């Protein structure tokens, strides 16, 4: 309806991007200042966060260029985990520095083309700032610890943070020689204390059945199955619905009853002590299992039931296509214990001892949910740090070192590409200035000092925003991985260049 | 009432065209800057090409409405240069306005544009070759492949997508005349793999129906039994339950399904073929039984989907189960089942070496955004080689051809004078807008870069030496590797001129206030 | 209830006319200056003559409505010169408008419009040259040079002679009208633009490809044509429906029973005699199965107008039922040939028994070449057709109008008082039409008009302005040859239209 | 930039201060009652701080923290609901000053928790232990707190009864925490304050059953949360009517169903059943109820969702929401179940003696007129809340507003010795404290700034000296007239206040 010409498009685009960059610059890092989430279009209730990711989803935006920022933020959450807020801020910064170039006389392509060459130079610099760590078991422990503690604070939860950091690093530590998460279950569950938390060495289903059914098995034999009882997974032993009579309502209820029982028999014929079902277990087959000697767990999860099947050494039935013809799993012990004020089922003696479950114990629901997410972003990080066991010196130490790399390049160059190099270095450097405000210690002194170190060549002083001074980094509790950072640099740039390149914004609203 | 009369009406038109023109101008060449369309649901899309962007765009004026039609013809034959016709058409008017202010009528210039188009084409024909063969057009097609990929979905050559793209078009050309359409070739995309997972399909690809990932998957023969009749009892695209009123009739209904599996399996076998395409379906249990019995069905085939296979094979679909003979079925040169997606179920490829009238190149994609861009490159590729088959010529285009023609048309203004003089002057600068705005979007000054190439037009003619179109320090078009078809650039010249001829026609600037509703 | 009266009221009515006269100002050739007229129904509209669009306008004056009505009168008779009538009437009134202020309000005006109109018609008819079709020419070669007149204007190079001799052949054979309706010209994509084809009969532009379209026959030597304004497809007769289930055979039975009804429809007409089935409504995918297998030809998705030409020429007739109908609702040809030309499949029906359509088939293979050829061939067919009916031919170009304006200048001297003034306005008004030809050719219009009067005072020849060459010269010796009769009609209609408006100056309106 | 949060935050502070101003003149026993106009056009007369904020607040983000802040206060102490708002707004006055100066918000938020941690030290040294297993010590501390509360007229009689409930739920020396998750407030029509009593088991509301037995000893506590009839049709019953025949066909199903359920309950062994409403359970049959009572099982029908969750923890009679889950484990052990129709008209079920985890006491509070019953309900609440606060935190501190000056003065001096950029934050925070005893003195009637200057000087020299005294209106020792507050009641006011001020400063 409206055709926004290249300049006019630039301003809307810039202002879109920037409005978003303020919110996430404040949320940033462990001392970062909170956001207030406001539910729009429906009520006006509030929640307080410090997570940059949540700002975007909860509170949307109608600016076309700002929508690109939202798409980008999604990608960090899953694949990398942490860095959802860290990216969004740098991308807005890159555009800010872009503003002065479009004005001067300088076309958008000039700025793009020279930031691509600059991204390649920054990456080379990310490798240099990346020193290997956590090759040996002792160092490997120390290595997971630093990254994981970073993540939680930046996405909210900083009170009970340390207890969860011990369990999370131990969990990844067991795996050894693979970055699985396909055995490390994450269970968030009501009951327990906020201080206590538990890692069972095995696998743990938090689903229970009371003390009215068996729960004590020694030398357990596992059948993993998806068996309907009312859902009615195939291997029917009931009837079709037909209507021929006014008493026919009675006939249906009975026919379901023979169905439930004939399926109990087929399960029974495996020769097992522990039966797990993703689906419902009706009141009638439940009692028939408790009598047979077989444990009943109903309402198992789609993630956990499958994931259980691998570790224990079973195999799933897959919609009850295997009624006696699927191989078992085995565990040494099945004990019911009370951890918190809950009853849990504890699989122990699991075949692949890689498997662990991390059980989060809330006593405020607001904490328990936010904690699950922030800890999941952290475990995404952890498992990539298996593939390459190295860290970079975080804190603003890397950002300056990429900025500087690109400043020395910038100097060499006098062409069209050279222009944007000046812009690119400034953009990277503008991130510690944000970290400096978050500290609450004036930016100009710190960032200038930091700058000085890295020219001479040093990555053994960084910014401590936890002391408000320029300090050592020697793999402390405030470094960042290489894993998170490579992806964060790549995406910020990539997003900004797509925003630059779109200047033929036709809005038909 | 309100009335924009004569001159006033003409001024209005000029304002519409230059705004449309400029959006297109900053999208010229692979140094182009992308288009983002936001709709009325706020759904964001990234596209490129003149033709597509206009079509989505709600027309706000008269010249805007005219351009959409114009663009779509450029898109069908040529498949590139869609944005470049538009830039030229609006540009030429932006100069006509300047002529108007001097005191020349739009009438005088508009006749001399038609003449100035005629002289531009003439000059074009001298530029580059006009003789190739189809095992030697391939090196320009590789030059077309660099630019076309590397401004859309990727910023790089991908040799796999390009080479798949060019074969498909050749399969249809040798069946009739050395001519192909844009309805005999298609890019069908289905998400599951990555953009580099691709196939060359020589006929068509249909989803192959499998009830479960424990049922057998076989293929055999080289021939397709195209049916609408059953290959196992129907269930013809509507809900059904079971309407038995005894236990007895349920038990009865299962054995009757067993016999019909066998009997259809044999009837098809006997004629030849054993993979069936049936328009109708049947529930999940009956299908599972037939897959176990072996000799795979395809069940739940669209009403369009069957028409697609038939047109490509050239044969017919039986209306009945009675009437079956090998003649009455369509003819394939191979049927083989290929893994669609990279973690998804197998599909059925029906390649044909018998007859071809629909050759699909099967592209896989991840997201909805990345597939739509990737197919955008494909469409443009199908079209440039369509021009070659019919008559084999290429031109160096990107800036090279336009400027060389421009200098030529300029020179004749001063050989001729009279009526066409002003028209020639304006036409020669219009042609030069095309390399110019390409440098505007790109990293380097528009005036400076235009001046550079113009120097080498006096020093040498018929140049492989245009402006940068890989964003380089050097400027060529042999080392920037942009090639257009000679006919393709030729078709632009016609089209731009055209727009001017259409606005001239009547004198009905009278409006009741209805003129863009 | 409204009433308005006065000398300023008269002035109103004329002012309205100017507004419609501007809409149609120039359209004589292909130059002027247009604005696309898009309606509120969401349709984009242009035409090849500007009087068409003008008909659609609804004028809120009754006086302005008269000038609309005479447009409709001209268009129906000649089919040309419709524009011309608006211009003369309006312009006459324009130079009269300031004369009304001065004193030319009296009804005497009507009398003067009659003297000027009656003389002028007679002068055309006498000066015009009466030429046989067998004088010293073939009938086709007289009309060759007249058909060229439209063809030279736009914008078709040297193929113009060749096309001209071709376009004639269709018109002579049919002749009995002055309209192009029973001829037409059909564009075809692809093929040679260095020759075109004259087909006696009808043809179809495109029939869509269906499943076993090449498994259907393309040639017949006694095609018997079924004209169907119906369709059979999946949505015209169903092939999906609910059934009871208690056996597999129930499912088979329902699809089976439906396929029978659709098979009945082609069979019943095939047994009458049909083997060619022509339909303008769609034919589907299920539909085309039966045909492909029978080895009986089918066609769907052919234009509604084209199907109606097929009726006249082959002697077929419309149906609305295809079951159990005679064989006297069928037409025949002697030749059915299907040749795919360009991207589109082309059906040719020729060998037609009474041949009440013949039509030129123009092959170019573009959109650019073909619309300008079609535009010129539309007006070609108008000049040649009307040359059979009135065999008096005069110079066009507005050359003869410049002579009338001379002639009437003379007359104004012996004709008295208030009438003289009226005559001087008639004379000035005749020069407007050629002024626009000067605007189209690219000249200074006022400079030019004066040079043609000089050779209408130094010989009385045929000097006028050419758009058919874009120069100034004799138009008779340039073969710009069009009948006397277009000019006879346009004068008399322009006076008639005029007299009504200047007479009304008291308008009573009711918005009831 | 952070300019636009700067501008938003000041606007939020100003709105929060304005709402908080009304409550400074409602503070303490000498508080000024507030006539509050609802969006409903009704005047509400209150002197309790918390409900003023709740009943109507402005639509700004700091205003909302205030409702939340006092809501948190209620669960934690139950006391200092009024005072907790006072310190919050007073701190936000201090913050504007810091901001302008160029002390960043991050600094003021960590310094404000650091100053709480530093404040609690100074407080404790002043505090003085009392016994938590002795009845008399807890009563004196509770009695002093009651004179200060709004309600006091019948609180003399309710105070020894408030301790008695709490003493039974204290069994070790640690004295647990004592929540209201073990002390149950039940009301009964009719009776006096002297008739009120502490029932060992739980007292349950209503009592539906006149065909049942009326006294059964050695009873088994059974819990129903399953139906007594086949599911809804259109009524809670399966039975519905639209034809004579239609009712018959449903009755065939229902009849079978009601006998197997009533019988199943009896076979497991129960003599008390706890049944909910006919809008909280999808079916119940009058027919099934007549039989269920006539088997000689004591029934209460009709009770709340809140009640059912309460019982399940306290007397260990765990959920039974299905037939399958009546097993022995779920059942309680009651010593007696009894109907009482004395000491207030109407019939309630008393279970006296119950096998229980923890220990659960219930006080049936009672009174002659409807308004007498409500005054005593307020009175036990006030009385119990202070006891629970002291058993959590053994030491005892003074009231009267003197501790509040005494912390401040120390916190100023210490801050200067320590120094730092955060010095300004901890010094201004201490001065934030000086507002509340000053605001209190004005309500007692004496020129306020002059009162708080003088008490500072008495604290500086002597320490434990003068405080705001209700007799004098002014400056006289609170050592001669004991005004005590539990240590948790003051810890709560400060730590909650800081947290709220922390969120607002952090909020963009």
């Amino acid at each position: 309806a409206d055709e926004e010409r290249a300049e006019t498009a630039r301003l809307t685009s810039f202002i879109g991007a920037i409005a978003i960059g303020d919110l996430v610059k404040s949320t940033l890092g462990p001392k970062g200042m909170d956001k207030i989430l406001l539910s729009s279009g429906r009520d006006a209730s509030l929640m307080v966060t410090n997570d940059g990711a949540t700002i975007l989803k909860n509170i949307g935006v109608d600016n076309p260029a700002a929508k690109v920022l939202v798409d980008m933020s999604r990608v960090q959450d899953d694949e990398v985990g942490d860095g959802t807020t860290s990216v969004t801020v740098l991308a807005a910064e890159l555009l800010r520095e872009a503003e002065s170039l479009i004005a001067k006389k300088i076309h958008p392509q000039t700025i793009i083309a020279g930031w691509r060459e600059a991204t390649k130079a920054a990456r080379e610099a990310l490798l240099s700032s990346a020193v290997d760590h956590g090759s040996d078991e002792v160092k490997f422990r120390q290595d997971l610890m630093n990254i994981a503690g970073t993540t939680l604070s930046s996405k909210l939860l900083t009170h009970h943070k340390d207890h969860f950091t011990k369990l999370a690093v131990e969990a990844v530590l067991r795996l050894k020689g693979s970055g699985n998460l396909e055995a490390i279950h994450i269970i968030k569950k009501l009951g327990g204390s906020l201080a206590d938390s538990y890692l069972d060495e095995g696998f743990l289903l938090d689903k229970k059945i009371g003390v009215n059914q068996p729960k004590r098995i020694e030398n357990a034999k596992i059948l993993i199955a998806n068996t309907g009882m009312d859902t009615d997974k195939i291997k029917i032993f009931g009837s079709r619905v037909r209507v021929d009579s006014t008493a026919k309502v009675a006939e249906i209820e009975h026919a379901e009853k023979e169905k439930m029982k004939e399926k109990v028999e087929r399960i029974l014929k495996h020769g097992i002590n522990c039966f797990i079902n993703r689906q419902l277990i009706y009141n009638y087959p439940e009692q028939l299992f408790g009598a047979a000697g077989v444990m009943a767990i109903e309402h198992a999860d789609f993630a956990g039931v499958e994931r259980l099947a691998l570790v224990t050494g079973g195999e799933i039935a897959s919609t009850f296509d295997h009624p006696e013809l699927v191989k078992l799993g085995s565990c040494k012990l099945i004990e019911e214990v009370m951890i918190g004020e809950d009853k849990l089922i504890h699989f122990s003696g699991v075949a692949l001892g890689e498997a662990c479950t991390i059980v989060l114990r809330g006593a405020t629901q607001q904490i328990l949910d936010e904690a699950e997410r922030s800890l999941h972003d952290a475990l995404c990080v952890l498992a990539q740090t298996v593939k390459d066991s190295r860290t970079v010196y975080g804190g603003g130490c890397s950002e300056m070192l990429m900025a500087h790399a690109v400043t020395q390049l910038a100097n060499r160059t006098p062409g069209k590409e050279a222009v944007a190099m000046e812009s690119y270095a400034k953009a990277l450097r503008m991130l510690p200035t944000i970290i400096a405000d978050n500290a609450g210690y004036d930016s100009a002194d710190l960032v200038a000092q930091l700058r000085a170190a890295h020219s001479e060549g040093n990555t053994t002083a960084g910014l401590d925003m936890r002391e408000g001074t320029i300090g050592d980094m020697a793999i402390l509790g405030i470094t960042e991985s290489f894993q998170v950072k490579r992806q964060v640099l790549l995406s910020a740039a990539e997003a900004a260049e797509v925003i630059l390149r779109v200047d033929n914004i036709i809005k038909a609203a | 009432k309100s009335r924009l009369m004569g001159l006033e009406a003409l001024k209005s038109h000029i304002m519409a065209a230059k705004a449309v023109a400029n959006t297109m101008r900053t999208s010229l060449g692979p140094n182009g800057l992308d288009k983002m369309m936001v709709d009325k649901d706020g759904d964001v899309t990234v596209t490129n090409d003149g033709a597509t962007i206009l079509s989505m765009m709600d027309v706000d004026h008269q010249i805007a409405k005219l351009m959409v039609e114009l663009s779509k013809s450029q898109d069908d034959e040529i498949g590139d240069g869609t944005t470049g016709v538009v830039v030229l058409a609006g540009a030429l008017l932006e100069e006509a306005e300047q002529l108007l202010d001097r005191g020349i009528h739009p009438i005088r210039i508009a006749d001399g544009y038609e003449q100035a188009a005629r002289v531009a084409i003439e000059h074009l024909d001298k530029i580059s070759d006009s003789v190739l063969v189809d095992i030697k057009d391939t090196e320009p097609l590789i030059q077309t492949a660099k630019t076309t990929l590397g401004s859309k979905v990727v910023n790089s050559c991908h040799r796999q997508m390009a080479e798949i793209a060019v074969n498909a078009v050749l399969t249809v050309a040798d069946m009739e005349r050395r001519d192909v359409d844009f309805e005999l070739i298609k890019v069908e995309g289905k998400v599951g793999g990555r953009l580099e997972d691709t196939k060359l399909i020589k006929g068509v690809i249909v989803d192959k129906d499998f009830s479960h990932p424990q049922m057998p998957k076989k293929v055999e023969d080289a021939k397709i039994a195209i049916l609408t009749c059953p290959f196992e009892p129907p269930k013809p695209k509507t809900k059904h339950k079971l309407d038995v009123t005894s236990v007895e009739d349920y038990k009865a209904l299962q054995k009757y399904e067993k016999e019909k599996f066998e009997e259809m399996i044999q009837q098809i076998k006997e004629t030849g073929a054993n993979l069936a395409i049936c328009q109708w379906g049947f529930d999940d249990e009956a299908n599972h039984l037939l897959l176990q019995n072996n000799l795979p069905a395809v069940r739940w085939v669209g009403g369009p989907e069957i028409e697609l296979i038939a047109i490509a094979t050239g044969g017919r679909i039986v209306p009945r189960f009675s009437e079956l003979t090998a003649e009455k079925l369509g003819f394939a040169g191979l049927v083989q089942e290929i893994s669609f997606g990279t973690t998804k179920d197998k599909m059925l490829v029906i390649e044909q070496c018998k007859n071809s009238r629909a050759v699909t190149i099967f592209i896989r994609g991840g997201n909805k955004m990345i597939i739509e861009e990737a197919k955008r490159s494909l469409h443009d590729a199908l079209c440039v080689i369509r021009n070659l088959i019919r008559d084999n010529r290429v031109v160096y285009g990107g800036g090279a051809a336009e400027i060389s023609c421009a200098l030529a048309v300029s020179q004749e203004a001063d050989k001729c004078p009279t009526l066409e003089q002003y028209a020639m002057r304006a036409f020669a600068d219009a042609l030069e807008v095309i390399p110019m705005a390409l440098s505007e979007n790109s990293g380097m000054n528009p005036i400076q870069t235009m001046t550079e190439v113009r120097a080498r037009q006096v020093k040498e003619m018929n140049p492989a030496l245009g402006i940068d179109c890989l964003h380089k320090g050097t400027n060529d078009m042999k080392q920037q590797h942009v090639i257009e078809t000679l006919i393709g650039k030729k078709q632009q010249i016609s089209l731009a001129t055209q727009m001017v001829r259409m606005i001239l026609k009547i004198d009905d600037i009278r409006k009741p206030g209805e003129s863009e509703e | 209830t409204d009433s308005s009266q006065g000398i300023p009221q008269l002035v109103s009515n004329i002012s309205a006319c100017q507004v419609i006269a501007e809409a149609v100002r120039t359209t004589l050739g292909p130059r002027g200056m247009d604005k696309l007229i898009v309606d509120g129904r969401g349709k984009a509209t242009i035409s090849n003559d500007g009087a068409t669009i003008l008909k659609l306008l609804d004028v809120v004056h009754p006086a302005a409505k008269t000038l609309v009505d005479i447009a409709k009168s001209q268009d129906a008779e000649v089919g040309d010169g419709t524009t011309s009538v608006t211009l003369l009437a309006a312009e006459f009134l324009k130079q009269v408008k300031p004369y009304v202020e001065e004193g030319l309000h009296p009804q005497i005006i009507i009398r003067a419009f009659r003297t000027a109109t009656q003389l002028a018609v007679n002068k055309i008819k006498e000066i015009a040259v009466t030429v046989k079709k067998a004088d010293k020419v073939e009938q086709r070669k007289l009309l060759e040079k007249c058909a060229m007149t439209a063809l030279s204007s736009k914008l078709i190079s040297q193929q113009k002679a060749f096309f001209a001799k071709m376009v004639v052949d269709a018109v002579m054979m049919l002749d009995d009208l002055l309209q192009l309706k029973m001829i037409g010209i059909k564009k075809v994509q692809g093929g040679a633009l260095e020759d075109s084809q004259l087909v006696a009969g009808v043809a179809f532009k495109k029939t869509f490809s269906y499943a076993g379209f090449e498994m259907q026959p393309k040639k017949y030597h006694n095609p018997k044509i079924a004209l169907l304004n119906v369709e059979l497809e999946l949505k015209a007769e169903k092939d999906n429906a609910e059934i009871r289930v208690h056996t597999v055979e129930d499912y088979q039975a329902i699809v089976d029973a439906e396929w029978n009804i659709l098979y009945d429809k082609l069979e019943k007409i095939h047994h009458s005699g049909a083997k060619v089935v022509l339909s303008k409504l769609p034919i589907g995918d299920v539909a085309t199965q039966y045909f492909a297998d029978r080895d009986m030809f089918c066609a769907g998705r052919v234009p509604e107008e084209d199907l109606k030409r097929t009726m006249m020429a082959c002697g077929g007739s419309i149906q609305t039922s295809v079951n159990a109908l005679s064989a006297d609702v069928l037409g025949r040809c002697q030749v059915f040939e299907e040749t795919q030309i360009g991207g589109e499949r082309y059906n040719f029906f020729t060998g037609c028994p009474k041949a009440k359509t013949c039509t030129f088939i123009l092959r170019g293979g573009a959109e650019q070449f073909m619309e300008e050829t079609e535009r010129s061939l539309h007006d070609a067919i108008m000049i040649v057709r009307r040359a059979i009916k009135n065999d008096s031919v005069v110079a066009g170009g507005g050359a003869i109008e410049m002579e009338l304006s001379k002639y009437l200048r003379d007359y104004s001297r012996t004709i008295p008082g208030k009438q003289q003034l009226l005559i001087g306005a008639y004379a000035k008004a005749l020069e407007i039409i050629p002024r626009q030809l000067c605007d189209n050719a690219g000249f200074d219009a006022t400079n030019i008009l004066n040079k043609l009067r000089a050779r209408h005072a130094q010989g009385g020849t045929w000097y006028g302005v050419d758009i058919n060459n874009e120069d100034i010269a004799d138009n008779f010796e340039a073969f710009v040859w069009e009948p006397a009769m277009v000019r006879i009609n346009a004068l008399t209609a322009a006076s008639e239209a005029a007299c009504l408006i200047v007479s009304v100056d008291e308008t009573i309106k009711n918005p009831r | 930039d952070r300019d636009k949060p700067a501008q938003i935050r000041f606007s939020n502070i100003s709105a929060a201060k304005a709402v908080a101003d009304a409550i400074r003149t409602s503070l303490g026993p000498k508080g000024m009652d507030k006539m509050i106009q609802d969006g409903k056009g009704d005047v509400t007369i209150t002197n309790d701080g918390a409900t003023i904020l709740k009943q109507m607040q402005v639509l700004h983000p700091a205003a909302r923290m205030l409702v939340e802040l006092s809501k948190a206060q209620d669960i934690e102490a139950g006391d200092g609901t009024t005072s907790v708002v006072i310190i919050a707004g007073s701190l936000l006055d201090s913050c504007t000053k810091l901001l302008q100066k160029g002390i960043h918000p991050t600094i003021i938020s960590e310094s404000f928790q650091k100053a709480l941690e530093k404040g609690i030290e100074i407080l404790t040294d002043m505090s003085r232990p009392v016994e938590l297993s002795d009845r008399e010590t807890l009563l004196n501390s509770a009695t002093t707190s009651l004179n200060s509360k709004v309600v006091s007229q019948y609180s003399s009689l309710l105070s020894p009864m408030s301790v008695n409930a709490v003493m039974k739920v204290i069994d070790p020396a640690t004295a647990t925490s004592v929540d209201l998750r073990d002390i149950k407030i039940v009301k009964k029509l009719g009776g006096t304050i002297d008739d009120c009593e502490l029932v060992e088991g739980l007292v349950l509301t209503q009592k539906v059953s006149n065909s049942g037995i009326t006294r059964v000893e050695k009873a088994k506590i059974g819990l129903i949360q399953f139906c007594l009839s086949a599911p809804k049709t259109d009524m809670d019953n399966q039975i519905v009517v639209s034809d004579y025949a239609q009712m018959d066909r449903v009755l065939r199903e229902e009849r079978a169903y009601i006998l197997n359920l009533v019988k199943q309950i009896k076979k497991t062994g129960c003599n008390v059943l706890l049944i909910q409403k006919s809008i909280l359970r999808d079916a119940l049959s009058d027919l099934a109820l007549h039989f269920l009572n006539k088997m000689k099982i004591m029934v209460i029908k009709d009770i709340e969702r809140e009640d059912i969750e309460f019982i399940c923890k306290t007397i260990g009679t765990k959920p039974v929401a299905h037939i399958d889950q009546f097993t022995a484990d779920m059942l309680g052990s009651a010593e007696l179940a009894e109907e009482v129709n004395l000491n207030g008209s109407g019939k309630l079920l008393k279970i006296t003696g119950c096998a229980s985890p923890g220990k659960t006491v219930t006080i049936v509070v009672r009174g002659s007129n409807k308004l007498v019953i409500e005054e005593a309900e307020r009175s036990i609440h006030d009385a119990l809340c202070v006891i629970r606060c002291l058993v959590k935190k053994r030491a005892l501190i003074a009231g009267g507003g003197a501790p509040e000056i005494e912390l401040a003065l120390r916190l100023t001096e210490y801050s200067r010795t320590l120094s730092g950029m955060e010095s300004y934050c901890v010094r201004a925070f201490a001065d934030a404290m000086e507002v509340i005893p000053s605001t209190l003195a004005e309500n007692a009637g004496l020129n306020p700034i002059s009162t708080v200057t003088e008490l500072r000087n008495r604290h500086a020299q002597g320490e434990k000296t003068a405080g705001i005294n209700v007799r004098k209106g002014g400056i006289s020792n609170i050592l001669e007239e004991l005004v005590v507050q539990p240590l948790l009641v003051s810890v709560s006011a400060l730590t909650l206040a800081t947290e709220t001020v922390r969120s607002i400063l952090k909020i963009d």
